């Protein structure tokens, strides 16, 4: 009832601190936003479907948007790098109780986004090199 | 191998950091921080396993080049490096603690500036701010370095050469570099005291600094004059004031040729306009440690030459602006009149009332016929505010050299000033700007009050006609002055003990109020809110007052207890700079000076003059021993002397001053309670502190303490210094180790551990309250009270706020605070201090 | 000045020093403020005018400052002090008896413009009081409430309620040592803290700080507890009281100690800093009397003393140290002693209420640490507190940027989800089951619109019954 809304707030504040999203200095030397990540990671251990399903939609929007300019691109490369690093720790730290209860999500929500990075990418010599390394670890 | 290899690495790298700037310097600094941490851990581990801790010459030659690099980073333009470099200072303190656990004298001997270094680390734990804000904190810390060393003294001289080359490139060749220059200059001004003591490198920094004050450079000239004025006024180290006042004077004395005719040059005007701004800031702020240096030199002859120069500028928009600022400096100079030194104060104050009353011409702006000459109105306001301050308690003196007799000459002089103020008073009538005339008229009536108050005999006749004036507000003021004069006896008349004896009786009873639980709210409140610059005055007044009432123990118990419990330094903290320490210095210096003179005087006469000791030496260092000297002969003589001095001290328990037994007891109780709330012995610390801080300095240097008329011969000087170490060890209850020179005496010191303790027992065994010994003299101490009543008045507002917060359970409707406001208002404002008849002197 | 220099009177030298010192106090800026002429440099200049024979002055600045009955006390007590000093040197002097009679004639008669002031004077210069007089003062308070709610002319009679409470403060210490009213006057202080007005709340506490103080000198709590002393005398008229609890929402028959702290919490919101410190003293004083009955060192944690220790948490340094959170002597939130579900639900509600209104960085830090720690120690009953924490946390999660204030909050979130998925055993309406459904409302900020809560009609009947039970005639 009430606490469900508390989780959304931690999830929502994750979006509005990605560099592509306007940087309003809420990072406060990145200490504040750093704490929000770790709290979000811990919640995954008990609400696995909600946090994960929250992060696919966040990633789905970042990929599917248009930007122009060298400065803007550096942000998009940097923002997606954070999402995958965070998305892997949620999976990695899950208790190994064979919690295989996500059949519906993967087939049409998460995989069609991870497979996107693994395609042989000629957009950048170095940028795509590090992402494909990051997306492989998650897959 | 580790200490030789590790230090050699440090020597090489620490030499490159000071060599010149590099792109990666900030990074090498962070790495260097961690290398020091690792060295500390190994030392701690090694010390536990075996004390051994080798210190080869390379160890000392690399322990020094490190400090020469932690100072020179304090003015780096980058804010990141400077914040790191302050942190590294803490590691030098820790490495000293490990190397020697005796914080009493070992820690403060390896690392003389231990105390201030601990303050560097704390500041670094603060919110990051701009460059300007941080630099104003680095300087304040640098101003507190006391003892010269090889790190202090070489850092100043090393960065001076860099400073002297940056200036040439900025000037000789017609913004990033200008910010580095501004940092270096602030470094040398703040940390110049160490390098002080003709052609010394410090006296050349000052010379170059008084040429930039008049720098006329087409491109950057303006910024140099502005920063130099700011730094030399607000940031200079107080220990350099005597060298400044004496250098500005010798620069202005060349503007007058023979026969005293001024020489306008359009650059002498620029110099004499910066000097006023420098002297106005340097006087208008109170900095700790300036009390003993501000009053060392006189500034009379410089101030007279400043008024006598601007007197000839003329009338203009510029000249009238210089005259206004010169009048505002005099007003500040008369506020600090009790911290300056005068050779003839009465004639100085008389000879400037004469000068400044010539610019007070009224109606000039109306005659000027100019709208821009509204400034000349401000000059009259400035001149009258200055003249009011010069006349407070000033007897009139006619400049001698004329036939007229003294009494008749003073009367003609009073009339001259009186008629001048009356004429100015008439022109401020409403019929003849409603605010400007209100202020100027108020001052003129406050200057005739001061002139008459000090010259009743000389000028009462000329003033009686003020009682029928046309202005009813002037008649009221004149009839309050006549009331004051009547209430004061014409002369002493032996009426001080009767008329005024009971006037302030209620004042002292208020401060000595035994606040419940013995808290003394007024005394404690007075301690907190008084400015630090006035802490010397407060210690004298409080100690003298309470002792006269036979309550000295009560004051001390509330004074030392806080710091001892507040800080683990306990006895160690009473040797810094703080109110609790200054009360200690006063008690030793005033009550104990006579104790030592009657003790060491006969003994020093024997060794210094007696025939038996005509040809003797006290040199027991084989390395320093001369070929003719015999070690056995030297050792026996030195031992016999220590028997004479040590024996005399023990037998002098009965003559120990009563005033000091209370001080010793408080430390005994305060330290005893400190252990209670936490095999250490209370008497151990009291006796050790007493010996090191009271008796040892007298023995080591008897001449500079007034026990002797001329400096002792070098032979006896060495003997006394060695004897001090032997006497100190006995008090500490320790033996000699690591010093083979003194090892043969470890038997003598051991046999005396008992007798010393019995002595400390006698002095420190007095009752916490003097129930056994009591007397009631109740000194009136009139001259001391006036100083107290003057101190309370000036701090009325701050004292009130402090008391209000506490005593919450019982409101302040009738707490001491409410009694103070009623009593202060009843007594009235304090009098004016009379002119000084001597040079400045201190305790 | 005339008393000092009068010849018909022969004052000793000690007395004349007192009069001369008083003559100086009245000229200070403190007393210029009491008389209402602050902003005036000299009073004499304004009193007279030079052109009185020429023209007639035209009054200006019709705005006039309000007069507070607390200022009349300071004036009425500085003048009483002067009179007494003179009466010592005058045998068989009648000054104080005559002044007392004049005060009575106006105190006990209906006059909207003089009765409030006369009542305050009467209680300051009186040396004796009887039951009959203490009866009439309460009957005036009863009627003032009745008239106040009937019509809109409220401020006129809200001052007559303030002066009546002020007088009872000054007269109780003079009552008979064995009168029943020493205890019944406790329920008058409480009934005055329920009217929700800053001036009535400030005067209500002063009658309670001293009521406890007087009862000690008579040694009534020596072998009993405040709950037994005050609840026994309330028994005869419980029927009227049982209806006041229901509307206010604080049951006194369920948990006396938590109900009383439910009234003293609103005192942290008072604008005056000097009244916030007064309510802190009362909390200290009540803690001492309850533990002493148990001989429990004055800081032990138990069912009786848990309520007072929660309130003092954010103000007293000693309480924090003596009762510190376990996961850093004893520790608050002990599950070995705080076993009853009710007593561990009235402790969390107090801790959540304090944060909801607090707006200080330091204060919020200390309280969120205890709530975060309490989430793991009382998982079952914590969800009865979500609403009091819901709104403010939601904002704090988003916009906060303070690591010190952010770590404890995250601890709360991590603990709610982990213990979720279990059916709700205790709901948010658990407190209403046994009365305390008004604890979180009563402690809110004072209302700007000064309106009687409109259940004062019950208080009027309660006082009416009180007089009959203990003052039959
Ligand atoms: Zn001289």
């Amino acid at each position: 009832h009430r606490p469900v809304e508390w989780v959304q707030a931690v999830v929502s504040r994750f979006d509005e601190q990605l560099p592509i999203k306007t940087g309003q200095q809420n990072t406060h030397t990145k200490v504040s936003t750093e704490h929000n990540k770790e709290c979000l990671i811990n919640i995954s251990k008990y609400k696995f479907s909600l946090v994960i399903s929250g992060l696919t939609t966040i990633l789905k929007n970042v990929n599917n948007m248009r930007i122009f300019g060298e400065a803007a691109e550096k942000n998009l490369y940097l923002s997606q790098l954070i999402i995958l690093d965070t998305l892997e720790k949620c999976l990695a730290g899950q208790p190994k109780d064979t919690m295989r209860l996500d059949e519906t999500m993967l087939v049409k929500q998460l995989l069609p986004e991870i497979c996107h990075f693994l395609h042989t990418c000629r957009e950048g010599n170095q940028h795509a090199a590090e992402l494909r390394n990051s997306a492989s670890g998650v897959l | 191998t580790f200490w030789e290899i590790s230090s050699q690495m440090l020597f090489y790298i620490c030499k490159k950091l000071t060599s010149h700037q590099m792109l990666s310097s900030t990074e090498i600094l962070k790495w260097l921080r961690e290398i020091l941490i690792c060295r500390n851990k190994f030392l701690l581990k090694n010390k536990q396993a075996d004390r051994s801790s080798g210190t080869p010459p390379i160890c000392r030659q690399a322990q020094t080049k490190l400090e020469v690099a932690l100072y020179m980073f304090l003015w780096n333009p980058d804010t990141e490096a400077v914040l790191v470099a302050m942190s590294c200072f803490r590691h030098l303190c820790e490495e000293a603690d490990i190397r020697c656990g005796v914080d009493e004298v070992s820690v403060h001997n390896l690392l003389p500036n231990y105390n201030t270094f601990m303050e560097f680390a704390s500041v670094s734990n603060m919110m990051s701010t701009g460059r300007a804000a941080l630099q104003k904190r680095v300087m304040a810390l640098l101003r507190r370095i006391e003892h010269p060393t090889a790190g202090n003294t070489e850092a100043w001289e090393d960065t001076h050469a860099k400073w002297e080359q940056a200036t040439k490139l900025i000037l000789n060749y017609p913004t990033d570099s200008l910010q580095e220059w501004i940092n270096m200059t602030g470094f040398l001004c703040a940390l110049g005291g160490v390098c002080l003591q003709a052609d010394t490198p410090v006296s050349k920094f000052m010379d170059r600094l008084l040429s930039l004050m008049v720098c006329n450079h087409e491109k950057v000239g303006l910024q140099i004059r502005t920063n130099v004025k700011d730094l030399v006024g607000l940031e200079l180290s107080p220990a350099l004031y005597p060298m400044l006042f004496n250098k500005l004077k010798n620069t202005i004395s060349k503007f007058f040729d023979s026969q005293g005719q001024v020489l306008l040059t359009d650059t002498n005007t620029q110099f004499v306009e910066q000097t006023i701004a420098i002297m106005k800031n340097l006087l208008d702020n109170h900095t700790e440690g300036s009390s003993e240096h501000l009053g060392q030199a006189s500034i009379e002859t410089m101030m007279l030459n400043l008024v006598r120069y601007v007197r000839v500028l003329g009338n203009m928009v510029h000249a009238i602006q210089i005259k206004t600022k010169l009048c505002q400096l005099v007003e500040v100079m008369m506020a600090r009149r009790d911290d300056l030194s005068f050779c003839q104060e009465m004639k100085f104050r008389n000879k400037m009332v004469e000068y400044l009353t010539d610019w007070v011409m009224g109606t000039s702006n109306q005659a000027a016929d100019d709208d821009v000459k509204c400034l000349t109105r401000d000059l009259d306001q400035a001149s009258m505010e200055a003249v009011v301050s010069l006349l407070a308690g000033l007897p009139l003196q006619p400049e001698e050299g004329d036939g007229v007799e003294l009494m008749e000459a003073k009367s003609q002089l009073f009339l001259k000033y009186f008629t001048l103020f009356m004429n100015l008073l008439n022109d401020c009538s409403e019929v003849e700007m409603s605010r400007r005339l209100a202020s100027l008229r108020h001052c003129t009536v406050l200057a005739m009050s001061n002139l008459l108050n000090a010259n009743v005999d000389s000028g009462l006749m000329h003033s009686i006609g003020l009682g029928y004036h046309k202005d009813l507000q002037t008649r009221a003021t004149f009839m309050e002055v006549l009331t004051k004069i009547l209430q004061q006896g014409t002369e002493f008349d032996t009426l001080a003990e009767t008329v005024l004896a009971d006037r302030f009786e209620r004042l002292v009873e208020l401060v000595t109020m035994m606040g419940d639980q013995g808290e003394l709210p007024i005394a404690m409140a007075l301690a907190n809110v008084v400015p630090c610059s006035q802490w010397d005055e407060l210690a004298r007044v409080l100690v003298t007052l309470f002792d006269s009432r036979h309550l000295l123990y009560q004051l001390l118990w509330n004074m030392f207890s806080k710091e001892v419990e507040l800080a683990d330094s306990m006895q160690t903290l009473f040797r810094g700079n703080s109110l609790a320490s200054k009360i200690m210095t006063f008690c030793f210096k005033v009550y104990g000076a006579t104790y030592l003179q009657k003790l060491l005087d006969p003994l020093l006469r024997i060794v210094i003059t007696s025939s038996d000791w005509q040809h003797v030496s006290f040199e027991v260092d084989p390395t320093r021993l001369e070929p003719s000297e015999s070690l056995e002969e030297n050792q026996r003589n030195l031992l016999q002397m220590t028997e004479k001095f040590f024996h005399a001290i023990i037998s002098s328990s009965s003559e120990f001053p009563p005033q000091l037994r209370s001080v010793c007891h408080c430390l005994y109780q305060a330290t005893c309670h400190s252990l209670l709330n936490k095999p250490q012995n209370s008497i151990g610390a009291v006796g050790s502190a007493m010996f090191l801080r009271f008796i040892n300095p007298a023995i080591v240097s008897p001449y500079e303490a007034g026990i002797l008329d001329k400096k002792p011969p070098p032979r006896i000087e060495r003997g006394l210094k060695l004897m001090s170490k032997i006497l100190q060890s006995i008090a500490n209850h320790v033996l000699f180790t690591k010093e083979e020179h003194m090892r043969p005496f470890n038997d003598f010191v051991k046999s005396n551990f008992d007798a010393a303790r019995r002595f400390f027992l006698d002095i420190a065994s007095d009752c916490p309250t003097s129930d056994a010994v009591n007397h009631s003299l109740s000194f009136i101490s009139d001259g001391n009270v006036l100083a107290l009543h003057r101190l309370l008045w000036n701090n009325q507002e701050k004292i009130g706020q402090y008391l209000s917060s506490n005593r919450d359970h019982k409101a302040v409707g009738r707490r001491p605070f409410d009694k103070m406001a009623t009593l202060l208002a009843y007594l009235g404002p304090p009098e004016h201090k009379p002119v000084a008849d001597t040079h400045w002197s201190s305790l | 000045h005339s008393l000092c220099t009068c010849s018909q009177l022969h004052f000793s030298e000690e007395t004349k020093q007192v009069l001369r010192l008083s003559l100086t106090e009245f000229s200070l800026p403190k007393f210029y403020l009491l008389f209402g002429i602050s902003k005036v440099k000299s009073a004499a200049v304004i009193a007279f005018r030079s052109s009185y024979r020429d023209r007639s002055f035209s009054p200006g600045s019709y705005e006039r400052e309000t007069f507070a009955l607390t200022s009349l006390e300071t004036v009425t007590e500085a003048l009483l002090e002067i009179m007494e000093a003179c009466m010592r040197d005058i045998p068989t002097c009648k000054w104080l008896d005559q002044w007392t009679e004049l005060a009575q004639r106006f105190a006990f008669q209906y006059n909207p413009s003089l009765q409030p002031r006369a009542l305050v004077v009467f209680g300051c210069i009186s040396k004796r009081v009887s039951h009959g007089q203490i009866k009439q003062i309460i009957r005036i308070l009863s009627k003032a409430l009745e008239s106040c709610l009937k019509g809109p002319d409220t401020y006129n009679s809200q001052v007559l309620i303030e002066a009546t409470v002020i007088a009872l403060t000054k007269l109780q210490p003079l009552l008979n040592k064995d009168s029943p009213l020493h205890k019944a006057l406790f329920w008058v202080a409480v009934a005055v803290l329920q009217l929700d007005e800053v001036n009535l709340y400030s005067a209500g506490t002063a009658l309670l700080e001293q009521n406890l103080h007087t009862l000690d000198s008579l040694r009534i709590f020596n072998d009993k507890s405040p709950e037994e002393v005050f609840m026994a005398i309330r028994n005869p008229l419980e029927w009227h009281c049982k209806q006041m609890d229901h509307f206010v929402g604080l049951n006194f028959n369920s948990n006396f100690n938590f109900a009383l702290v439910g009234h003293l919490l609103k005192g942290y919101r008072h604008p005056s800093p000097a009244i916030v410190a007064r309510t802190v003293r009362i909390l200290h004083t009540l803690l001492t009397l309850v533990n002493k009955h148990r001989n429990c060192d004055k800081f032990e944690v138990n069912t009786q003393s848990v309520a007072y220790l929660a309130a003092l948490l954010t103000v007293s340094e000693e309480v924090r140290s003596r009762c510190s959170l376990k996961h850093r002597s004893n520790v608050l939130l002990d599950e070995e002693v705080l076993t009853d579900p009710k007593i561990q639900a009235l402790l969390l509600t107090v801790l959540a209420t304090l944060v909801k209104y607090t707006t200080d960085e330091f204060d919020q830090r200390i309280l969120y640490e205890y709530l975060a720690e309490a989430s793991v120690v009382f998982p079952k009953v914590f969800p009865v507190v979500h609403n009091l924490l819901d709104s403010k946390i939601n904002t704090l999660l988003s916009l906060c940027q303070d690591p010190n204030l952010l770590n404890p909050i995250h601890g709360i979130v991590q603990s709610v989800v982990y213990h979720e998925e279990s059916p709700p055993q205790y709901q948010t309406s658990y407190l209403q089951s046994f009365g305390f459904n008004g604890l979180w409302r009563f402690a809110g900020p004072f209302s700007k619109q000064t309106q009687i809560p409109d259940y004062a009609e019950l208080i009027v009947k309660f006082l009416d019954a009180l007089i009959d039970t203990y003052l039959p005639g």
